[PDB]
C-alpha cells in the first residue's frame, strides 16, 4: 500500500475514459491545425524548426518583429530592459527574420551529434586495435601535433565563451539558437582536440597529454601571441552580440581559424603519415561549414540585405571587419612562424605552399563574406602580410 | 587545380551509388549459385528499391527508435503490459513465437534466393531481406519479452524456445514458414517464400492480427508487427522480378504452377487450420469471422490481385483452391478439438469458449453448435478445467473411436470421424513403416519425395510413455518445478500440476497400429 | 512398444558404447556405411532405432571425423574420400549415374544411395555438397516433369506401398 | 467506392448465406482483380497523409479508393494504382521526408509495388509481363 | 463511415477494459521474467543481445547443442537436411556457444550503422564546402587512387557474396547474425568506394567515377590477379561455411584486404595530400575490427578451443590456413607491383617502407589468428615472399 | 616504433576529458564577467556531473528518441 | 517509515484540521529535514531499477526509504541518502548501462545529487559545508 492516492488515468481507466468521452465534442471545434500558421515562411511551406522556434522570445512590438506590447515586467538596475535595441549597433525590421538554413531546433541538433559522439568511440576502439599510429611521424607527432594543436584548444574555447553574451543579449530565438549551437559546437571542437591528445597518450609511451604545455604556448609563444590576443578581445572586449558572432566566426575563425585547422594541422596530417588527425578537423570543419550557413543567413541575408538598414549595417561591418581582419593577419602572421619548426615538405611547407594556402583561405573569405558586404580586399597584399612572418 | 575548385554543398544520394551495383559483378567459370534448382533462366533484373548499406540501416533504425521508444517508454509507463485479455496474452506465446521460427528460416531462405540470383542488384535486394528478417526475428522475440517482463504469466512467453517442442502443433510450424522454404529449390523460394508466404499468408498473420490484438487490449503486438510488414512490400518486390524472369521462359514456365500449387497447400494446410483456431479461439472479443478473413486477405485480394493478374501469363488458379477454401470455414475448428484435447502439450494457457463465443460461432458457422459446441460444453461438464477431475479430453477421444492422425507430410493433426475441413485418412506401409496422410495434394508429395518426409510425429516419440512424464521432460513446467505452463482455463487460481496429469492416466498409443 | 527417455536412454548409451571401440579410419568407414544403409532413408533396412538414429549418425560422425584428424594425412582430407577413392572420380562417377537414370525412380535411389555411403565424414564436406547439390537437380527435373500426371491409385502402385487404409 | 470496400460482395452475408456463396462453384477458381491494396501503419506522420493526400487528391484523382479504419492501421483498396509522393508529404510535415522515410510506417501492400524517384506507387499492373 | 467494423480498443474501450479488467488475475502466475532464463550467459549477467538471439534456430538433438528432437518436417530432393552436420567439416559439443563480443542484435547494428550513414553526408556536403580536395595529390588521385582503390571495391563485393551460402548453411544463430552483419559491412565497403569516387568526380572535372576502369583493373591488371583468384575461390569454389568465414575474414581479408586498405590506400593517403579518404577506410577499418572481434570468438574460443573437437578443428584450420595464406600472399605478391606505379616516398613507398609494412600486417597476423589455432609462421620468410614482387 | 604498439581496444571516456576541463581558461585582465553583479567572491567550484559536449548530445538524443517515439508512434 | 510517506504528518488531515495545522505559528517557518526525494521516471528501466534495486537493496541498507505510485512517475523518498548504480541496472538490464543513460528517466532531485563514478547518489549532505 500506499500513503497517498493511486491515481486513475484517464485515459484507461473504464470510469473516468467514459466520463472524458462524453465530454470530448463530436466535432473539432477549428479547422486550424497548423502550429502557429501565422509564421512567414521562409521556404515553400512552414518547417516544424519555425513552428518550434519562432516567436518564442516574448518581444513587444518595440523590438523589431515582436508580437507583443507594453514594457517589461521587470527590468535591470538603471532601467536596462530584459532585451532591448541598445545592445547592438546593427538595425533591422525584424529580428525574427534569421532562419538557420540547416533548420536545427534542439532535437536534430543532438540527434546529429550524438551520432558524432557514438561513432567517434567505435572509430577509437578500431583504430587502437587497427595499430595505425606506428607510421605517423613521430616529430610531428611530438613536437608539432601534441604542442601546437593542444595549443589551439584554447582559440576555440575562447570562440565557445565569447557566446556567453551572446546568448543572453540577441533579441530573436533563431539567432538564439544559432549562437548557442556555434558555442557548443567550439567548446566541442576544444575537447575534441583534448580528446584526440588522450587517445594517442594511450598509444604512444611518453606522450604527454597533458595541457600544461599547450597552455604555456598558448599564452607565451609568440606562435599564437596574435590569435590570443584576439580572441580576449572577441570574447571579453566587447558586449555588441553582433558584433561578437560577426568577428568570431565571420572574420576571425573563417581566416585565422580555417587555416590553422585545416591549411595546417589537417593537411599537414596528410603529409606526414598522420591517419588520426583527420578524423578530428573533419568533425571541426564540419561544424564550421554548419557554423557558416547559419551565420550567414543571419548577417547576409537579414542584415547586410536589410530593406531598410542594409547599408546601415553594411557600415559596421566594414568597421568590424577592418579591425578583426587586422587582428587575424596579424595573427597569421604570427602562427606561419610554425612552419620554420615543421619538416620541409614541398607544396605544402616552402613558401609557394604557404602562399598558396593563404590564397586558398583568403580568396574563400572574399567570397563567402567580404564580397557579400561590400567589404574591398586585396588577397595579394593579404597574403604577403602573412608571408612576412614565414621563415625561407 | 589548387587555387579553384566547386564549393557547393553536395554529397552522394543513395540512387547515385545503386546505378553503379550492377556493374560490380565481374563473370568468372564458378559465378554461379550453389543450391539445386530447376529454373536456369536468365534473371538479370533491377530491384525497384534504391536501397543500400548505409540507406538501409537508416530506415530500419528509424523505425526501431519509434517502436522502442512506444514500448520502452510510452506503453510501459501506461501499464500496456498487463492490459491484455488473458486469453489473448496467452496466444501471443504461440503466434510470436511460432512466427518467430518463420521469420529465422526466412533469413536462411532469403540467402538462397541471394546465393541462386545472378543479378547484382538482386543479391544486394536479397541481402537486405537477409538483414529484415534477422530484424523480424529480434522483434518477435522481443513481444515475448516485453510480455515476460509485464504480463501476468511469463511462463510460455519466457521459455517458448525449448518448451514448443513438447507439442505437436509446433511441428507442422517447423514446414509451413519453416522447411518448406529453406529445403527445397533454392530459386522457388521466389513461389514458396515471397509469391505465396510473403504475398499471401504475411498480411492475415503479420497485420490482420495486429487488429484483434488490439480488440483484446494488446498494444505491444501492433507496435512491432505493423513495423515488420513495413520491411515485406520490398521482400515481394524481390519475388516478382524472378517470377517474371520465370514466366517469360517456357522451359522454366512448365515448373510454375506445380511449385505454386504446392507451395500454396503446403503453407495454407498449416496456417488456415492453425491461426484460425488462434484468433477465433484465442481472444475474447473477435474482429471478424476467420472465413471472412480468409476470403478477403487470401481468396479475393491475393488470389486477384497476384494469381488472377499473372493468369493472363501462364499462372494458373491453384487446383486446391477448393479444398483450401473448405479449410478456411472448417479446418480451424477441427483444429480446435486437437488443441484443446491435447492441452497438456502447448506452452499456454487455453479457455473454452462462453455462452457469448458459442452464439457467435454459431451465428458465423450455422452448424458450429450441434458439431463443436456440444463437444466443447460435454468437455467441461466433465472436469476440462477442474485440476481435480483426472480428465483429458485425449483420452476421451480414444474411448469414442475418434483417433488423431498426424499428416506424415504437413504434421497437421487430424480426426477423421471429427473433422468437417478437407481431409482422408490414408494409411500405407512403406518398408516396414506405416504412414499416415490426409489430403490428395500431401500424399502426392510422399509418394513421390519419401526421402524428403521422414519427420517423427508425438506418437512415434512418446509411443507408451506416461503425459506428465513428457512434459516433465520438455521443461513444460513453471518456475516451482511442478505446476504446467499449459492450463485448460486463463484463471489465476487451480492451476494444473504434473500430479493432476499423472492422475489422468494419459499414456501415448500408436494410431497406426489398428492398421 | 513403449520408447524410452529422447535425449538419454539405453539405445543411445548402448550405440556410444559400440563408437568408442573404433580404432581406425577405414573401421569407422565401415561402420559408418552400414549404419547409413541400415537405419536412414526410406529405403532403410529396419526402423527399430528410429527415434534415436539421428542422433547416433551424429556421434558416429563424430569418431570418424576425430580419427581422421589425428590418422589421415592432410591431403587425403581434401581430397580422398576415406574409403580411399578420389574424392574427385566419386562426384563425377555417381553425377554420371543419375542422369543415366530412365526415371524418377532410379534416380531418387541413386541419390539417397550416394548419401547413405558418401555423406561426411567419408566424402569431404565442400566435394559432398557439390555433389549433392547436382544429384538433387537431376532428381527434382525428373520428378517435377508431369507431376500430377500419374493418378493417386496409379502412384501408389509405382511406389510398392502396402495400403492399409482408405477413407 | 463500394467493390473496394473491406466488407464488399460475399463479406455482407453472413451465416448461411455466406456459405452459399463461399462454397458456390463459380467461386472455386481466383478470378482476376484489376485492385490493389496498401495498408499504412497508423503515426502522426501516416494520419497526415491520408487526411491530405490519398482523400484529397489521392481520391479526386482515382475515385475509387476506399480507406477503412482497422485501429492499428489504415486498410486502402482502389483500382489501378496508389501513388503517395514523399517530397509532398515532406512539405506536409514540415520535416525532412525521403521517399524512405515514406517506407517507414508503409505496411502490407497487395500489388507490385516500387518506388519511381520520390513517389511510392502499387500499381495493378504486370510489369515485366504487360506494356 | 466505412463498409468493416470499427473495432474499440481493449486498452481504452470502458467496456472492454472493464472486462479485461475482470477476466486478469490480481497475481502473477510465475515468478520467472527474464526470457530465457536457461541460456547459458557468457558474461556476468545475461545480456539481452542474447536472449533475442540465442536458440532461434530451432535446432534438434542431432545438431550438437539443439534443445529440440526428431527429424526435419521437410528436406531436400534427396534428403538432405533443412540444417546438418554435413555443412562444414568442423565439430562442436554446442553450436550455440558463439557469442559476438560487440554483442550486435540488429538494432543495435543498423543503429550504429545509421549514424555512420547520416554522418558521412553532413562531412561530404561540408568537405565539398571547405575545398579541401584542392590541396590532394592529382597524380595520387587520378592515376592511383581513382584506378585501383576503385578495383579495390571488388575485393569488397566478392567478400560479401562469399556469405551467401554461410548465411543458408550455418547451425546458430549468434553465427547467423555475425555472417550476416560482417557480410552487409562488406559490401558497405563496396559502396563507400564507389561513393567517393562519386564524390570526387563532383569536384574534379575530368574525373570519371565510372566503375569500366576499375572493372578492367580487377579482372585484368596483374595487380589484383592473385587477388581476384583467391576471392572467387572462398565466394564459389567451396561451400564449408566455416572454410568460407574463416579463409574470408581471418586469412585473406586479414593480410591482404588490411595491407592493401590500411598499409597501402589509407596511409598513403596521408604521405599524398588526400584529405577525403582517411574518412572512408576510417569505417572499413572499424568494420574489420569488428568482424575480426566476432571471428576470432567463432574460430578462437569456440571451435580452436572446443573440449572435445579443438584440436580436431585445428587440424582444419591449419590445412586451411596454409592453403590461403599462400594465395593471400601470392595475392600480396601481385599487389605490392602497384608501388612501381606510386610517388616515392621515404619509409613509405620505398623498400624499407614495404618492408615495414609487410611486416606489420604478418606480424599483427601472427598475433591475431596465427598464435591462436598453433599455426606456425615465419613472417620474415612472407615479408620476403611478397617483396620478390616489389620492384626497386 | 613503426613495428610494436599496444593495439588494446581503448577510446577515451567523457570524464577522462572532463579532468582537463579546468586547464582550458587563461588567465588575462578581461577575464571578467560583463554583467553587473553585487557577488565578486571565488568561485573556482567542479560541476557533479562529468558532461562533454559529445555524451551531453548522446544522452539527450537518447531521451528525444523515447519520448518522440510515444508521441508519434504509439 | 511513515514520515516519509507523501500524505504524511499534516497531509492526512482535511477540511478545518488542515487548516489548523497549516496556518499554525510554529509552522510558518521551514523546518530542517534531513530527508532527500528523487523522482523516478516510470519506463522498462526505471521499473526494473524500483522493483529490484531501492526496494531490495536500497532498503535493506536503508529502511526509511518510500516509494509511492504517482501514476507517471515514482516518489521516492528517503533518510540521509539514495543511492541507484547504474552498473548494477546493467547487469539487471543486460544492456550498456552508464551512469548517463540512467539519468534518461532521472527527474526531480530534492536534495544535493551527484555522480560518484558510475553511481548516482542524491545525499542530505551539504557538500561543501559539512
Ligand atoms: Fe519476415
Ligand atoms: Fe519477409
Amino acid at each position: 500500500p500506499q500513503s497517498s492516492q493511486v491515481t486513475k488515468r484517464g485515459l484507461t481507466d473504464p470510469e473516468r475514459a467514459a466520463i472524458i468521452a462524453a465530454a470530448v465534442p463530436d466535432h473539432a471545434l477549428d479547422t486550424q491545425r497548423k502550429y502557429h500558421y501565422f509564421i512567414q515562411p521562409r521556404w515553400k511551406r512552414l518547417s516544424e524548426y519555425e513552428q518550434l522556434s519562432c516567436y518564442a522570445q516574448p518581444n513587444p512590438d518595440w523590438i523589431a518583429g515582436g508580437l507583443d506590447w507594453g514594457d517589461w515586467t521587470q527590468k535591470f538596475h538603471g532601467g536596462r530592459p530584459s532585451w532591448g535595441n541598445e545592445s547592438t549597433e546593427l538595425r533591422t525590421t525584424d529580428w525574427y527574420r534569421h532562419r538557420d538554413p540547416a533548420r536545427r531546433w534542439h532535437h536534430p541538433y543532438v540527434k546529429d551529434k550524438s551520432e558524432e559522439a557514438r561513432y567517434t568511440q567505435r572509430f577509437l576502439a578500431a583504430y587502437s586495435s587497427e595499430g595505425s599510429i606506428r607510421t605517423i611521424d613521430p616529430y610531428w607527432r611530438d613536437e608539432i601535433l601534441n604542442k601546437y594543436f593542444g595549443a589551439l584548444l584554447y582559440s576555440e574555447y575562447g570562440l565557445f565563451n565569447a557566446h556567453s553574451s551572446v546568448g543572453r543579449d540577441c533579441l530573436s530565438d533563431t539567432i538564439r539558437q544559432t549562437a548557442v549551437f556555434a558555442a557548443l559546437d567550439k567548446v566541442d571542437n576544444a575537447q575534441m582536440i583534448q580528446m584526440e591528445r588522450l587517445f594517442i597518450a594511450k598509444l604512444v609511451p611518453g606522450f604527454d597529454a597533458s595541457t600544461d604545455v599547450p597552455k604555456k604556448i598558448w599564452t607565451t609563444d609568440p606562435i599564437y601571441s596574435g590569435a590570443r590576443a584576439t580572441v580576449q578581445e572577441i570574447w571579453q572586449g566587447v558586449q555588441d552580440w553582433n558584433e561578437i558572432l560577426w568577428a568570431g566566426h565571420a572574420v576571425y575563425d573563417a581566416t585565422f581559424g580555417q587555416f590553422a585547422r585545416r591549411e595546417f594541422f589537417q593537411r599537414l596530417a596528410t603529409v606526414y603519415g598522420d591517419t588520426l588527425t583527420p578524423f578530428f578537423t573533419a568533425q571541426s570543419q564540419t561544424y564550421f561549414q554548419t557554423t557558416r550557413g547559419a551565420i550567414d543567413d543571419l548577417f547576409v541575408y537579414c542584415l547586410a540585405n536589410d530593406s531598410e538598414f542594409g547599408a546601415h549595417n553594411r557600415t559596421f561591418l566594414n568597421a568590424w571587419t577592418e579591425h578583426y581582419l587586422a587582428s587575424s593577419v596579424a595573427a597569421l602572421k604570427d602562427f606561419v612562424g610554425l612552419y620554420a619548426k615543421v619538416e620541409k615538405v614541398a607544396g605544402a611547407t616552402d613558401r609557394a605552399g604557404v602562399s598558396e594556402a593563404l590564397q586558398r583561405v583568403f580568396g574563400d573569405w572574399k567570397i563567402d563574406y567580404a564580397d557579400k558586404i561590400g567589404f574591398r580586399v586585396d588577397v595579394d597584399q593579404k597574403v604577403d602580410a602573412v608571408l612576412a612572418g614565414y621563415k625561407n | 587545380d589548387a587555387l579553384k575548385v566547386n564549393r557547393a554543398p553536395v554529397g552522394v544520394e543513395p540512387q547515385e551509388v545503386h546505378k553503379w551495383l550492377q556493374s560490380f559483378n565481374w563473370d568468372f567459370k564458378e559465378n554461379r549459385t550453389k543450391y539445386p534448382t530447376k529454373y536456369h533462366m536468365a534473371n538479370e533484373t533491377k530491384e525497384q528499391f534504391k536501397v543500400i548499406a548505409k540507406e538501409y540501416a537508416r530506415m530500419e533504425a528509424a523505425k526501431d527508435e519509434r517502436q522502442f521508444g512506444t514500448l520502452l517508454d510510452g506503453l510501459t509507463r501506461l501499464g500496456a503490459g498487463n492490459k491484455v485479455h488473458p486469453r489473448w496474452g496467452e496466444t501471443m506465446k504461440v503466434i510470436s513465437n511460432f512466427l518467430e521460427v518463420g521469420e529465422y528460416n526466412a533469413i536462411a531462405a532469403s540467402a538462397m534466393l541471394w546465393d541462386s540470383a545472378t543479378a547484382a542488384e538482386q543479391k544486394n535486394g536479397y541481402l537486405a531481406q537477409v538483414l529484415d528478417e534477422i530484424r523480424h526475428t529480434h522483434q518477435c522475440a522481443f513481444i515475448n519479452h516485453y510480455y515476460s517482463k509485464h504480463y501476468h504469466d511469463p511462463a510460455g512467453h519466457n521459455d517458448a524456445r525449448r518448451t514448443r517442442a513438447i507439442g505437436p502443433l509446433w511441428k507442422g510450424m517447423k514446414r509451413v514458414f519453416a522447411d518448406g522454404f529453406i529445403s527445397g529449390d533454392a530459386v522457388e523460394c521466389s513461389v514458396n517464400l515471397q509469391l505465396v508466404g510473403e504475398a499471401c499468408f504475411t498480411n492475415p498473420l503479420i497485420v490482420a492480427v495486429t487488429e484483434w490484438a488490439s480488440a483484446n487490449g494488446d498494444e505491444i503486438t501492433p507496435t512491432v508487427f505493423l513495423s515488420v510488414e513495413t520491411d515485406e512490400l520490398r521482400h515481394m518486390a524481390n519475388g516478382y522480378q524472378t517470377v517474371v524472369s520465370i514466366a517469360n521462359d517456357p522451359a522454366s514456365a512448365k515448373f510454375l504452377n506445380t511449385d505454386l500449387n504446392n507451395a500454396f497447400w503446403t503453407q495454407q494446410k498449416y496456417f488456415t487450420p492453425v491461426l484460425g483456431y488462434l484468433f477465433e479461439y484465442g481472444s475474447k472479443f473477435k474482429v471478424e469471422p476467420w472465413v471472412k478473413t480468409w476470403n478477403r486477405w487470401v481468396y479475393e485480394d491475393w488470389g486477384g490481385i497476384w494469381i488472377g493478374r499473372l493468369g493472363k501469363y501462364g499462372v494458373e488458379s491453384p487446383a486446391s483452391l477448393r479444398d483450401a477454401k473448405r479449410d478456411a470455414y472448417w479446418a480451424h475448428h477441427d483444429l480446435a478439438l486437437a488443441a484443446y484435447a491435447m492441452w497438456p502439450l502447448g506452452f499456454a494457457r487455453l479457455a473454452l469458449p462462453d455462452e457469448e463465443d458459442q452464439a457467435w460461432f454459431e451465428a458465423n458457422y450455422p452448424g458450429w453448435a450441434d458439431h463443436y459446441g456440444k463437444i466443447f460444453n460435454e468437455w467441461k461438464k466433465l472436469g476440462y478445467e477442474d485440476p481435480k477431475s483426472g480428465f483429458i479430453p485425449y483420452q476421451w477421444l480414444l474411448a469414442n473411436g475418434h483417433d488423431v492422425y498426424i499428416d506424415r507430410v504437413s504434421q497437421v493433426p487430424f480426426i477423421p470421424s471429427l473433422a468437417k475441413g478437407t481431409g482422408s485418412l490414408r494409411v500405407h506401409e512403406f518398408n516396414g513403416k506405416k504412414h499416415s496422410l490426409t489430403d490428395d495434394w500431401g500424399e502426392r508429395q510422399w509418394l513421390i519425395e519419401p526421402e524428403r518426409y521422414e519427420c517423427h510425429n508425438v506418437f512415434e516419440q512418446y509411443e507408451g510413455r506416461e503425459l506428465s512424464e513428457v512434459i516433465a521432460e520438455g521443461h513444460g513446467v513453471r518456475s516451482d518445478g511442478k505446476t504446467l505452463i499449459a492450463q485448460p482455463h486463463t484463471r489465476g487460481d487451480n492451476l494444473w500440476t504434473l500430479e493432476d496429469i499423472k492422475r489422468a492416466g494419459c499414456v501415448f498409443p500408436d494410431p497406426l497400429a489398428k492398421f | 512398444a513403449k520408447r524410452e527417455p529422447i535425449h538419454d536412454n539405453s539405445i543411445r548409451t548402448e550405440w556410444e558404447a559400440k563408437i568408442a571401440k573404433l580404432t581406425s579410419v577405414d573401421q569407422a568407414t565401415k561402420f559408418i556405411q552400414d549404419f547409413r544403409l541400415a537405419y536412414t532413408s526410406p529405403f532403410r533396412k529396419s526402423y527399430d532405432i528410429d527415434v534415436d538414429y539421428q542422433y547416433i549418425e551424429r556421434k558416429i560422425e563424430e569418431k570418424l571425423s576425430v580419427l581422421k584428424t589425428e590418422k589421415l594425412p592432410v591431403a587425403d582430407l581434401i581430397t580422398k574420400a576415406t574409403t580411399g577413392e578420389d574424392a574427385a572420380a566419386v562426384e563425377a562417377t555417381w553425377i554420371a549415374k543419375i542422369k543415366a537414370a530412365k526415371s524418377k525412380y532410379e534416380a531418387e535411389r541413386i541419390h539417397i544411395e550416394f548419401r547413405q555411403l558418401y555423406k561426411p565424414p567419408v566424402l569431404p564436406v565442400n566435394v559432398f555438397l557439390r555433389t549433392d547439390a547436382a544429384l538433387g537437380t537431376v532428381l527434382m527435373e525428373i520428378r517435377n516433369t508431369d507431376y500430377y500426371g500419374t493418378p493417386l491409385e496409379g502412384l501408389r502402385k509405382e511406389r510398392g506401398v502396402k495400403v492399409l487404409h482408405l477413407q | 467506392s463500394a467493390h473496394n470496400a473491406y466488407n464488399a460482395g460475399i463479406m455482407q452475408k453472413t451465416g448461411k448465406a455466406f456459405a452459399d456463396e463461399f462454397f458456390a462453384e463459380e467461386n472455386q477458381v481466383v478470378h482476376e482483380s484489376n485492385a490493389v491494396v496498401l495498408v499504412l501503419m497508423k503515426s502522426d506522420e501516416i494520419d497526415a497523409i491520408i487526411e491530405d493526400i490519398v482523400l484529397k487528391g489521392g481520391k479526386a484523382k482515382n475515385p475509387s479508393i476506399v480507406v477503412e479504419d482497422k485501429a492499428g492501421f489504415w486498410w486502402i483498396k482502389a483500382d489501378g494504382a496508389i501513388e503517395i509522393d514523399a517530397a509532398e508529404a515532406g512539405e506536409l510535415l514540415g520535416k525532412p521526408f525521403s521517399v524512405y522515410d515514406l517506407l517507414i510506417n508503409v505496411a502490407s501492400a497487395v500489388g507490385r509495388a516500387y518506388t519511381l524517384g520520390t513517389k511510392f506507387t502499387i500499381t495493378s499492373e504486370l510489369m515485366g509481363l504487360d506494356r
